[PDB]
Parts: C-alpha cells; sequence; structure tokens
RNA sequence: CUUUCU
RNA sequence: UGAAAUGCGCAGAUACCGGGAGGAACGCCGAUGGCGAAGGCAGCCACCUGGUCCACCCGUGACGCUGAGGCGCGAAAGCGUGGGGAGCAAACCGGAUUAGAUACCCGGGUAGUCCACGCCCUAAACGAUGCGCGCUAGGUCUCUGGGUCUCCUGGGGGCCGAAGCUAACGCGUUAAGCGCGCCGCCUGGGGAGUACGGCCGCAAGGCUGAAACUCAAAGGAAUUGACGGGGGCCCGCACAAGCGGUGGAGC
C-alpha cells in the first residue's frame, strides 16, 4: 500500500441471519478452502446456543465480539537505537479484526473435542467477559497503558 | 503589528527620564524591542537602546520582566 | 501541618526530569515531587508523562495541607512543560496565573562544552 | 541504530 | 545518557524563598549594521586620545606617490614575576562505549583562560586579492553628511550586471577592466620549512634557508558519471498488516 489506501473488501452478507459479520466469522473458522464445513460448524455451534440457553446465537455472538474489541494496543517502533512499544488506539476495521481472529484462535486453544462445541463455548464465556480471548486481550489493552511512557510518539 | 513609533507624537528619545514613552518599546519581558516593532531609524533606534539603558541603570526601567499566561 | 489554601506551583522541567514543588505564598516549600519520586528512574523521568505524574503527586501532597489554589512559574525547557502544566489545571488545584521565569545570563559564564555549540 | 576492513 | 555508570545526597542533596562573598562575561538593542592600518573592537558613565566624512572654496603653493633596511603594532596558545581564580578546561583521575578505545559520550580536574608588568611574534594574520592615481554603462538595497530635501550631490557597506578581462569558476566605478609609478614575492613534485650557518628568544621556539637522493608528475577550474552513514519527490509482496511455509523428523 505505497500509493492508494486499499479498498475493504465487501463481504457477502450472511446466509442464515443475513448478517455481514458473521461470514467474517466464518471466514476465519475456514481452513484450506473448506466454506462448508467452516459453515456447518458456525451453525452447529449457534445450535448449541440455543440448546444450553435461551439466548438468540446472533446477539450473543455480537456481543462476544464486542468484549474482545481492544481499545488501545502496542506497536513496536524504532527510535534511531532502540525498539520500544508504542501505545495507541486501534482502528475500528483492526478492532473487529482482532476480535475474529482471536474468537478462533482462542476457540481451538480449548479442550472440547469438536469444532463446534469449541466455538460455541469461547462464544458463550466471551460475552460473559470470561474466555480465553478476552485474556489474550485484557492481556494486550494492559500492555499499552502499562507502557504509557511512550505514548508521545503514537506515529 | 501597528508600530511603536506611529503611536505617539514628538518625543526626545535622549530623554533618559521619560519612562513613560520608553517603557513602550520595551516587551511584555523588558527587552528592547527590535525595529521590525519600534518602527525606527537605524540612527534612532541606536539613540534609543542607549537612553534605555540609562533609564534601567536609574532604576526608571526594567532589565527583565517574566512573562504572564505561557 | 499547617493550613495554606494558596501558593506557588515551581516547575523546573529540564531535558532530563521535571520536578514540581509546591509553596506558601512567600516561596518557603509545602511538598514536592519529581520523575524519580514517581516509579521512574533514569531516562523516563525527562518523559512528559513523568511530568504529568509528579505534577498530579505533588498537587496531591499539597492538597494534604488543605491547598485550593496556586501562582504557577515554570522553569527550562522540557519535554514534560506544559503537561506539567496540563496537570495541574485538571487536579482539582486550581491555577491561577502561570509564568515563564526560566533564568538567562546576560551573557555571563562559560558554558560546558555541550552547551557553546553556538559558538 | 548499526558498518573496522574489502 | 542512546541506555547507563562513575558522581553527589539522611553530616539532609535536588527543587523553593531570604541574606552574603567572589570571579568572569555583558542578554534584548544587534543588522544583510558601525569603527580601526592590520591584529581586532560590544552593559553604562566620566576624563584623556587616534582616525575619518560633509559644507564654505578662506589660506600655503607640487610641499607629492611609493618605500630595501630600520623602528613600532601584532588573535590564540605559550613564557617570566606577582596577584587573582567564579565558570570553563589541555594534561591527568575516574565512568561508559568498543574487538581494542591511550577518542568521540558522562563525572571529576591542574596549567591555562582573568589582572599588572615584562617576554614571545606566529596564523586559513584571508578578500587566500601590495599601496597610490586617472580612465571606462547602468540598476537595486543599505550606513552616514550636505542641497532648492518628489529628486540632486559627497563618503562607506552589499547584491545584479555595460564594455572589457578570465583557464574556468568568476571579476565587473569597492575590477580580477583600461593605464602609470614604487615595493614584496613565484619559477615542477617529494626530500623540507628539514640540514648547515647566522641573527633573535628565559625557554617553547622564530627569521633567513640549502644539497645529495628521487618521481613524471604534483596541481587549478570545469564535464560526464558513480557513490554518500547529503537533500527533495516517488515506486515495487521491499517492510509493515495478514494467511500458509522452510530451518526440526522420515523420505
Ligand atoms: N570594567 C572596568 C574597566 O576595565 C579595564 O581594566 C580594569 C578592569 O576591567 C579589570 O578587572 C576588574 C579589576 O579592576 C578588579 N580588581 C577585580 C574586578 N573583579 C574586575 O572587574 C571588572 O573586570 C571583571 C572582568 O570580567 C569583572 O568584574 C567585570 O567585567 C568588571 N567589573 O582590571 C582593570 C583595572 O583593575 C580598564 N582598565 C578600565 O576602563 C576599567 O577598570
Ligand atoms: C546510540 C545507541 O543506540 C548505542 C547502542 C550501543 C552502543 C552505543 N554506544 C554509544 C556510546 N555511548 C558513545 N556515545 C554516544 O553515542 N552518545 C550519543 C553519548 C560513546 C562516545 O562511546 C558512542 C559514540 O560510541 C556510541 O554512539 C556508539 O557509536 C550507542
Ligand atoms: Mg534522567
Ligand atoms: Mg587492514
Ligand atoms: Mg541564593
Ligand atoms: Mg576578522
Ligand atoms: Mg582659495
Ligand atoms: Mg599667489
Ligand atoms: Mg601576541
Ligand atoms: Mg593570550
Ligand atoms: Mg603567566
Ligand atoms: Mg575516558
Ligand atoms: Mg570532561
Ligand atoms: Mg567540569
Ligand atoms: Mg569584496
Ligand atoms: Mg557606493
Ligand atoms: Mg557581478
Ligand atoms: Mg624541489
Ligand atoms: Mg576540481
Ligand atoms: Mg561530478
Ligand atoms: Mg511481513
Ligand atoms: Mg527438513
Amino acid at each position: 500500500a505505497r500509493r492508494r489506501r486499499a479498498e475493504v473488501r465487501q463481504l457477502q452478507p450472511d446466509l442464515v441471519y443475513g448478517d455481514v459479520l458473521v461470514t467474517a466469522f466464518i471466514n476465519k473458522i475456514m481452513r484450506d478452502g473448506k466454506k462448508n464445513l467452516a459453515a456447518r460448524i458456525f451453525y452447529d455451534a449457534c445450535k448449541i446456543i440455543q440448546e444450553k440457553t435461551g439466548q438468540e446465537p446472533l446477539k450473543v455472538f455480537k456481543q462476544a465480539v464486542e468484549n474482545v474489541k481492544p481499545r488501545m494496543e502496542v506497536r513496536s517502533r524504532r527510535v534511531g537505537g532502540a525498539n520500544y512499544q508504542v501505545p495507541m488506539e486501534v482502528s475500528p476495521r483492526r478492532q473487529q479484526s482482532l476480535a475474529l481472529r482471536w474468537l478462533v484462535q482462542a476457540a481451538n486453544q480449548r479442550p472440547e473435542r469438536r469444532a463446534a462445541v469449541r466455538i460455541a463455548h469461547e462464544l458463550m464465556d466471551a460475552a460473559e467477559g470470561k474466555g480465553g480471548a478476552v485474556k489474550k486481550k485484557e492481556d494486550v489493552e494492559r500492555m499499552a497503558e502499562a507502557n504509557r511512557a511512550y505514548a508521545h510518539y503514537r506515529w | 503589528k501597528a508600530k511603536v513609533k506611529a503611536t505617539l507624537g514628538e518625543f526626545d528619545l535622549r530623554d533618559y527620564r521619560n519612562v513613560e514613552v520608553l517603557k513602550r518599546f520595551l516587551s511584555e519581558t523588558g527587552k528592547i524591542l527590535p525595529r521590525r516593532r519600534t518602527g525606527l531609524s537605524a540612527k534612532e533606534q541606536r539613540i534609543l537602546a542607549k537612553t534605555i539603558k540609562r533609564a534601567r541603570i536609574l532604576g526608571l526601567l526594567p532589565f527583565t520582566e517574566k512573562l504572564v499566561r505561557k | 501541618k499547617r493550613q495554606v489554601a494558596s501558593g506557588r506551583a515551581y516547575i523546573h522541567a529540564s531535558y532530563n526530569n521535571t520536578i514540581v514543588t509546591i509553596t506558601d505564598p512567600d516561596g518557603n516549600p509545602i511538598t514536592w515531587s519529581s520523575g524519580g519520586v514517581i516509579g521512574y528512574k533514569g531516562s523516563r523521568k525527562g518523559t512528559p508523562y513523568a511530568a504529568q505524574l509528579a505534577a498530579l503527586d505533588a498537587a496531591k501532597k499539597a492538597m494534604a495541607y488543605g491547598m485550593q489554589s496556586v501562582d504557577v512559574i515554570v522553569r527550562g525547557t522540557g519535554a514534560g512543560r506544559e503537561q506539567a502544566i496540563r496537570a495541574l489545571q485538571a487536579s482539582g488545584l486550581q491555577v491561577k496565573s502561570i509564568v515563564d521565569d526560566t533564568p538567562v545570563p546576560h551573557n555571563g559564564c562559560r558554558p560546558k562544552k555541550k552547551f557553546r555549540k553556538a559558538s
């Protein structure tokens, strides 16, 4: 991206709840181009949200994501000598990407043997505020702000 | 902005006692103003600085001030 | 200890540290802080953030003496400076005036090599 | 940042 | 300080207010400014004193220019005698950095830097341009006189530029143009500002200044490039942001 600012690749709304953000997630779930298996998983997982709570899946997922978004992060930085960890605000896009990236990595760290379950529980835990995703995140928000001395670059 | 010379009538700038006049030629930090500001002829500005320096020793004018709200 | 309701905040910004010292209106110090008195040590005392924390600490210790307002007096140019000021302002402590009073020779003493550079 | 030599 | 450490600090430092001592240097004004023969000169006051510019066109009557040698002045550092010593700081004592670091950075620190008197006499002592005089378009900005003060006329400091000159760069009424006078100097590079001798100096050293040998160059200005731990503008899966790899195992 030397020249332009890159078009945000615009995404097919969801086949089922009609939401863009969901395909986005299904995609991060997806390996080796297998959108089918990926989508089973996310739907199968949404069904496990039903059976294990009177909650509508969509607004669980929505509110889980919203809980995993970092406000600030620490991007590394040269200072003609040293590389410092520099705290700075986080683009709405990047909030959303890092959220879904972490949801799925967090999911796949879990013990439960079947993907739809791990996806489901992690989601549940996250809306509640205590998924492994949110620790890999308060971890970030911590490290920025714990480096708040260097907030006087930002670049 | 507007020149300090242009804001006054006649005045003897050999006059090292007229602190009322002299004092508008100083800055908010009691520093002799440059010609860009004083609006003076070179020759005048020479004579000024001399008589400003006299007032100062007389106690009548400041060598310094401190800058207010900064 | 004594109740003084207003007095001076003396900021001393330098390229190595901000030190903020608070006094009664005759100039006797009540409390004081610095980048070192906060956690920091070494190069970090210089930061503007160090400045904020010291300004804030020293303002807190001063409100313990029932301080309400201050005349601020700044000296030296330094990263922490307008930051140290901005802290005091927004600290509960009320800032009546701000004044640069940085001391400067009417050329007098030979500087160290490092500060001659303008030679 | 860092870079003596070739 | 890049980051540090040495260092100072509970015998209470730093930061803050009040009083005192001392030493050294004068901020703004301050300039693309002024003055001096050069070196060089900057708070303010007084005394002593050198130069120089303009107006009047009053006086003398070629009394002029240059100038070997002599004599005097001559930044800094250095020297002698005696003061003084705040800050800075060769040497030196330490801390960092580094492969090492007899340096660059940090902390100390003596001479010295300051004054008087006496030496030294050098310099990128540079405009790298000897002094004096006459002559050859202008324009523009500036300091300082005089006039009939829009404009004219002296003296000084800059910039652009006629003619012209220059190897070129550039110079160009402040000549490096056109001419005259008088002085100093040069005569390939290295050896060498060395050796010797003389003069001077308390010393440090200074002035004058070779030869043997040896090279076929040493140089100046400008051209095209190339390069830069120079500048500006800009690209590329170059890095960043991502997703999957190699380096591990067997094959
Ligand atoms: N400033 C004074 C003048 O300086 C010149 O020289 C004199 C002084 O400058 C010089 O120094 C004096 C000294 O007098 C006295 N004994 C000690 C005093 N500290 C010094 O003082 C003077 O010089 C120093 C230098 O920075 C500073 O104090 C300050 O600049 C000045 N007041 O000593 C010289 C005589 O003692 C001239 N001779 C004369 O015009 C006058 O004294
Ligand atoms: Mg520091
Ligand atoms: Mg070698
Ligand atoms: Mg004091
Ligand atoms: Mg000179
Ligand atoms: Mg006559
Ligand atoms: Mg006659
Ligand atoms: Mg001398
Ligand atoms: Mg000397
Ligand atoms: Mg001596
Ligand atoms: Mg050392
Ligand atoms: Mg040192
Ligand atoms: Mg020192
Ligand atoms: Mg010239
Ligand atoms: Mg002229
Ligand atoms: Mg020209
Ligand atoms: Mg020869
Ligand atoms: Mg050349
Ligand atoms: Mg070239
Ligand atoms: Mg990458
Ligand atoms: Mg392998």
